[PDB]
């Protein structure tokens, strides 16, 4: 959200994928969220699934490219 | 020497598109079979950002209106010869 604004780096969202992807730390650390996911699918799907809408909902524009890779995987 | 393979890369690369696209439980299979190849040629070769955006998975026309236009009014010699260079 203070990025998206606060930087000249940000079809479309393809090229965000790409340029987020692109980095280091952010990519590992969506590794780690992606990890406790697949840790957590069979366990509570509904939750989880709950939680992510609930925060795309209050946070649409930001995130959502987290959200398309985590769809595209699953 | 990578920068020589370019065209290669570029082949390979949408090859292994055409793969997860038609077939991904074979491709996946595959690409887990030869993970370490996959990750220390990413790491080396970092400047195949195609390589990377398929780390990150796991127009063309529109160009070519005005030589399409300049070839089909085209008259005399030079005009033909011009765009058919181009």
């Amino acid at each position: 959200s203070t990025y998206s604004g606060q930087h000249q780096r940000v079809g479309a969202l393809n090229e965000l994928l790409q340029l987020w992807m692109g980095c280091r730390a952010t990519r590992t650390l969506m590794d780690i969220y992606v990890q406790c996911l697949s840790a957590l699918i069979g366990s509570c799907p509904d939750a989880c699934v709950d939680a992510l809408l609930d925060t795309s909902v209050q946070h649409s524009p930001h995130f959502d490219w987290v959200v398309a890779h985590i769809g595209s995987s699953f | 020497s990578s920068r020589h393979l370019a065209a290669f890369i570029n082949k390979f690369v949408q090859f292994i598109h055409k793969y997860i696209t038609y077939n991904a439980p074979a491709a996946i299979s595959f690409l887990q079979k030869h993970a370490d190849p996959l990750h220390d040629l990413s790491f080396d070769n970092s400047d195949l950002v195609m390589l990377k955006s398929l780390l990150a998975g796991l127009l063309t026309a529109a160009e070519m209106a005005p030589y399409m236009k300049r070839l089909s009014r085209g008259q005399t010699v030079e005009d033909l010869l011009e765009v058919l260079s181009d």
